[PDB]
């Protein structure tokens, strides 16, 4: 389901209402549930949610594109949920095509997947 | 140039925190760091021991050398890396 | 440096891809590493535009809720836990 | 120097009698030459008292930080 | 003037001496050794404890850092 | 100062000092010094070692006692 | 010139700012800016090759002419000019300011501390050696 | 060279010994010269305790009394 | 993982488990490796036989030298 | 490794935008830009302080020669 | 690389301190000693014995790998 | 900030004296400064510091004559 | 001004003159005691004299704190579980306070391990039985108002109350 709140995010996501422009909130939100090793699904959605507003923050991006990255690392490199690993990255150039890293991280992530004809036009685009 | 020393980058980011260490005697130091060495020996400004019993002191400065000691812990403020 | 008056539009692959005939080649390789991938793990909205290279590229935009969509959904739940609080 | 001893005992196919500072003897012959005396151990019996055990070990390897006291027994037999 | 130990161990060099181990252990025994570690080698020894004697012993390798007495 | 010159002056004088063993050790050693080196190794001579188990005392002459063994060094006094 | 004369033309003055750092110890004979030895030996090992110049100690207007060591260091030394001037200088890769005396008519020529370090003797042409105190930067002989 | 037993010493399985007369057994995969040891398909005995399984271990080589190797391990050409 | 830098980086995202010369138990991430074994622990807690006993502690830097034995398990963590 | 060098940014380049260009590569926690009291302008340098030396090591490597308003900004080891 | 000197040992010399050995001695002494060994040289010094009374210790030389315990009474300023 | 202190009641131990005060000092102001000594010579006085000149005149006319131990403690 | 999270980090934490550790919260105009937690215990000493503190209550739980100071404030009510709060409190000075009743030594009472009290300038000195009621509930205690108890005190007391 979509919806759906506990007694242990009441606090955090209503923080970031009276909050609404501190990253720090958000962490505050991610980092206990960081710990408590939970649905990806959650996490994606509080990282979406975060990267929504803070669009240029690099911390959450580089965080969140690794993270999706090391949950989908079970999942062979052929299937889509690796694809949907590079649309994130390609969502993410939207605001971060001046950051190396990201680009760097993008293409090992293309050599991951094993393709060639494509993974040859993200590194000129880099 | 110099590239060596990970873990005394880490140990001078815990400077000026306290920290938790054992001794070879068996009891337990809790102070105030602000000194580091490549040899290891350390000096702690403001410093409380307590021992697995029931017996407890307080010691304004300690000096511990690094080659007969057990290992000390460094504060939690490092999980902002 | 001395590469400034080197780089120009070679540099940028404006001038490397009115060829064409690399893909084929390029495709067999990938093929090959797509099963290899394979048998190594055995044994372990949308939208399409022109993209930055002027090839379709598709864009898989999250649908996410806003904050006005789930600061009133966590409000309820509050207010319930509350009530049952004051009586119990 | 005391490596004097240990190539005429090795080279002369000696074995050696081990007693540690607790429990534990060994009996060994030896294969191994540094500074630190480290020493590889073959035909090896552990006794020790916890009644008495008797154990065979073929083949040991013994570091040389973790040191032991050894003695000599020469009427003993060779192999 | 004082002297430093190698030239008083030349004087020393192959009389007799009294030996004891940290762990509380005696032994009596010929001695001939230089090395970096300044350690001690043992020959024909005999043993003492609490100066009752208990076995004639043979050769004995023994660490330097256990053995601590050199003296007659 | 330091050790080294202070070892000369005891030995000058020929103090008589008490040295003391580490780790699992329990023997009290009381002797005059003649013995010099930058590695502090002390030769030691005219000594005492008294035994803690029985508060007995041992006479003993000129020994030699390697200065990592060594912890403190100090001018003995009685204990009974 | 005559003790009456050199007062009043002010041949000494105080431009030190550092005079205590911490505590009120000495700052001549511990090196208290430094963590290495306070008093060293002769000899600590086997020579080996010169390296680097620290820096130039740009400012003075005049040439040098002596050096001296201070006893049982060598992190701070002396220094004596033709500009009449006697200057202390560290030299442990440190480009910090010591403190300046002057009272010479005529060039100084050389340079001995007394044995207890406290004061020093300058020959110079003007046929007189004058007697510092190099804590308290004044001459009284 | 001693050195190259250590880092060839791998897949076997042996039996080790730890200070406080505990006994491990444990088989090796690792490749590298510094004695680091790395042990998979493990059993452990602690003394004074039952027995208990682990699938995987790795131990301070120094901290280690001694090691019992297999019977067919011929020593002699990994020593050299 | 002991030394050994590639070792170090395949075992992360793994839950770690160290038994130490007191006897005592402890279990934690790290994302940190020294050649000379130093790593950093976090979000640790350590276990006590008299009995038994759990303590809650604060996060925690190792020295190889304490380190008697230590064991991989556990799922993977988040980031 | 954890303190930058950071030089050859323009005049308009105040301390944020500095943090907006250098905390896309690890975290930043202070940036300091020592300004020129003759001219009452900065003389085009800076330092920043990292809180890992990777992080400094993928700031260089990623913002050595980058282009902040179009020049070339020159990040690098503080001796 | 670079590496880093031996601490600021003057900031603390001269001043009065306690000492403690192993097996739970205690000496209280005044000390004035340093050297690149870090061994230590101790005068005036007073021993608190744990079964009997006490014995008063005369410029006192230690091996500075053995002790290095201190506990200060004057604080630092 | 330096008053001498004489005549003070014998029977107050160290840690108690230095307790003493220091709970009557904190009442009177953030002031924590005092050595205080017992041997026959030392007995009867004590060294306080005060943070600053006016809590010294309030605490010191407050202290002026304050029964204390069952004798009136004064200060020059 | 407002005894939150941030005021704690602030404040001056400081080592005082008998080695214990000291957090100063002094005259932070502190109505009620709250948000102490965040200290989690890790001080010897806490300092809230000078502030208009109104009740002795809603202290969390500490063991570690041996001396705690609150002169002069506007503390009117203690709460009977202050003993659960901080039963290792040795030292409690409340001079210049406004405590009325025996009542309220009642819950510091239950605190066994009180040993040193000041009540000076509190309306209780005048109550009727205020210097034999507590020689009679306190026999650990050994100073109170900077006064000792006498031997024959308790044994007065004793025969009054028996």
């Amino acid at each position: 389901t979509m919806k759906g709140i506990s007694s242990e995010d009441v606090p955090f996501e209503e923080d970031i209402i009276r909050n609404p422009t501190s990253v720090n909130c958000w962490q505050r939100y991610i980092d206990h549930k960081l710990q408590n090793k939970s649905p990806a699904k959650q996490m994606f959605l509080i990282y979406e949610r975060a990267l929504a507003v803070f669009e240029r923050s690099y911390k959450l991006w580089y965080h969140y594109l690794k993270y999706r990255e090391s949950t989908i690392v079970n999942k062979c490199p052929t299937d889509n949920s690796w694809r949907a690993l590079c649309d994130t990255y390609e969502r993410c150039l939207m605001r971060l095509h001046k950051m190396p890293r990201i680009w760097i991280c993008y293409c090992e992530v293309m050599i991951k997947r094993g393709l060639i004809t494509e993974t040859r036009r993200v590194f000129d685009r880099a | 140039m110099t590239s060596v020393g990970v873990p005394i980058k880490i140990l001078h980011e815990a400077e000026g925190h306290m920290v938790t260490l054992e001794t070879v005697t068996g009891e337990v130091y809790r102070g105030k760091l602000s000194e580091a060495e490549d040899n290891m020996n350390c000096q702690l400004a403001e410093t409380v021991v307590t021992f697995r019993d029931g017996r407890s002191h307080q010691l304004d400065n300690v000096f511990i050398r690094g080659n007969k000691i057990r290992f000390m812990i460094l504060p939690d403020m490092l999980k902002n890396a | 440096a001395d590469l400034l008056r080197n780089i120009d539009a070679h540099y940028f692959g404006y001038l490397d891809d009115e060829d064409g005939r690399l893909i084929p080649l390029e495709k067999l390789i990938e093929e090959k590493n797509i099963e290899r991938i394979n048998k190594e793990f055995a044994e372990k909205q949308e939208s399409t535009v022109i993209g930055e290279d002027g090839r379709p590229m598709t864009i898989r935009h999250v649908l996410l809720p806003t904050q006005q969509d789930i600061e009133e959904m966590l409000l309820e739940q509050k207010k319930q836990e509350l009530m049952a609080k004051y009586l119990d | 120097g005391p490596l004097s001893i240990l190539t005429n005992s090795v080279k002369n196919n000696h074995q050696v009698l081990i007693n540690c500072r607790n429990n534990k003897k060994l009996l060994g012959r030896v294969k191994a030459f540094d500074r630190h005396c480290n020493m590889v151990l073959e035909n090896v019996k552990e006794m020790w008292t916890e009644v008495a055990k008797d154990r065979f070990i073929s083949k040991m390897f013994l570091r040389g930080d973790s040191v032991i006291l050894v003695v000599k027994n020469p009427l003993a037999q060779a192999e | 003037q004082p002297v430093n130990p190698k030239p008083f161990l030349n004087s020393l060099t192959g009389k007799f001496v009294v030996c004891k181990l940290k762990w509380g252990m005696e032994y009596k025994g010929v001695l001939v050794a230089v090395d970096s570690y300044m350690n001690l080698q043992l020959a024909h020894a005999e043993e003492y404890i609490d100066g009752n004697s208990q076995g004639n012993l043979g050769e004995i390798l023994i660490r330097c850092n256990n053995v601590l007495y050199v003296g007659g | 100062v330091q050790p080294v010159n202070l070892i000369f002056r005891y030995l000058q004088n020929r103090t008589r000092v008490q040295i003391w063993l580490y780790e699992d050790v329990t023997h009290r050693l009381e002797g005059y010094i003649i013995g010099f080196d930058e590695f502090m190794n002390v030769v030691f001579d005219e000594a005492e070692e008294v035994n803690m188990k029985t508060k007995g005392r041992n006479k003993i002459g000129r020994i030699l006692l390697k200065g990592d063994n060594i912890t403190l060094i100090h001018a003995a006094q009685q204990e009974a | 010139k005559e003790d009456s004369e050199q007062m009043a033309e002010e041949s000494s003055t105080l431009h030190l700012k550092e005079a205590e750092d911490y505590q009120g110890r000495s700052f001549l004979v511990p090196p208290s800016f430094t963590g290495v030895n306070l008093r060293e030996d002769y000899v600590p090992e086997r020579c080996f090759v010169p390296k680097k110049l620290v820096h130039t100690y740009r400012g003075h207007n005049k040439g040098v002419n002596f050096l001296q060591w201070f006893p049982k260091s060598a992190h701070l030394f002396l220094s004596c000019s033709m500009d009449t001037k006697i200057k202390l200088w560290e030299v442990y890769d440190r480009q910090r300011v010591v403190r300046t005396y002057a009272g010479h008519k005529l060039p100084v020529r050389e340079v001995a501390f007394n044995n207890e370090g406290t004061e020093f003797l300058s020959a110079s042409f003007d046929r007189y050696v004058k007697l510092w105190d190099t804590e308290t930067g004044q001459v009284k002989q | 060279k001693l050195v190259r037993f250590l880092m060839k010493l791998s897949h076997e399985t042996v039996n080790i010994e730890l200070k406080n007369g505990t006994q491990v057994s444990g088989t090796i995969m690792g490749v590298d010269v510094a004695m680091n040891t790395h042990l998979r398909a493990v059993s452990m005995t602690v003394k004074n305790k039952e027995p208990v399984k682990l699938d995987t271990l790795s131990i301070r080589g120094n901290n280690i009394r001694y090691i019992i190797l297999p019977d067919p391990l011929a020593l002699d050409t990994l020593l050299i | 993982t002991i030394s050994k830098n590639n070792k170090m980086m395949a075992h992360l995202n793994y839950r770690m488990k160290i038994i130490l010369q007191d006897g005592r138990t402890f279990i934690g991430f790290f994302k940190a490796f020294d050649k000379h074994m130093n790593i950093l622990l976090a979000e640790c807690e350590e276990h006590r036989q008299i009995g038994e006993e759990k303590r809650i502690l604060g996060l925690v830097l190792v020295r190889g030298e304490h380190i008697v034995s230590m064991t991989v398990d556990g799922p993977p963590p988040r980031d | 490794k954890r303190t930058l060098y950071v030089g050859g940014f323009t005049e308009d380049v105040t301390e944020k935008v500095l943090m907006a260009a250098f905390i896309p590569f690890g975290d930043v926690v202070a940036i300091s830009i020592p300004m020129d009291y003759e001219s009452g302008k900065h003389r085009g340098f800076g330092f920043v302080e990292f809180d890992m030396a990777e992080d400094a090591a993928m700031a260089i490597d990623n913002m050595n020669e980058s282009e902040l308003f179009g020049k070339t900004i020159r990040v690098n080891f503080a001796r | 690389m670079s590496k880093t000197h031996p601490p600021e040992l003057k900031k603390y010399m001269d001043k009065e301190m306690d000492l403690k050995l192993n097996g739970n001695r205690r000496v209280s002494g005044i000390l004035r000693g340093f050297d690149p060994f870090m061994n230590m040289v101790i005068d005036e010094a007073v021993e608190y014995q744990k079964d009997g009374g006490s014995v008063n210790l005369g410029m006192t030389v230690i091996r500075g790998n053995s002790v290095v315990i201190m506990e200060p009474k004057e604080r630092i300023s | 900030h330096t008053i001498y202190v004489n005549n003070l009641n014998e029977k107050v131990k160290k840690d108690e004296l230095k307790r003493s005060l220091h709970m009557v000092f904190t009442q009177f102001g953030e002031i924590i400064q005092l050595m205080s000594f017992r041997k026959e010579k030392m007995r009867g006085q004590a060294h306080i510091v005060f943070k600053e000149v006016s809590s010294a005149s309030n605490a010191l006319r407050a202290l002026q004559g304050f029964p204390f131990y069952g004798k009136p403690m004064r200060i020059q | 001004v407002r005894l939150t999270t941030e005021l704690f980090a602030e404040r001056p934490q400081f080592v005082n003159s008998v080695n214990m550790r000291e957090i100063n919260l002094r005259g932070q105009k502190i109505p009620v005691i709250e948000n102490m937690g965040v200290t989690r215990d890790q001080f010897d000493v806490i300092d809230l004299t000078d502030n208009d503190i109104r009740k002795l209550d809603n202290f969390p739980t500490f063991s570690r704190l041996n001396t705690l100071y609150l002169h002069n404030n506007r503390i009117n009510y203690i709460a009977p579980d202050i003993a659960t709060k901080l039963p290792n409190l040795k030292t409690l000075a409340l001079t210049n306070n406004n405590i009325c009743e025996l009542g309220d030594i009642e819950p510091l009472a239950e605190c066994k391990k009180l040993e040193y009290v000041t009540f000076i300038g509190n309306p209780i000195t005048h109550k009727d039985n205020y210097r034999m009621y507590m020689i009679y509930k306190l026999p650990t205690v050994r100073v109170i108002d900077f006064n000792r108890v006498r031997l024959t005190e308790r044994e007065a007391a004793k025969k009054m109350f028996k």
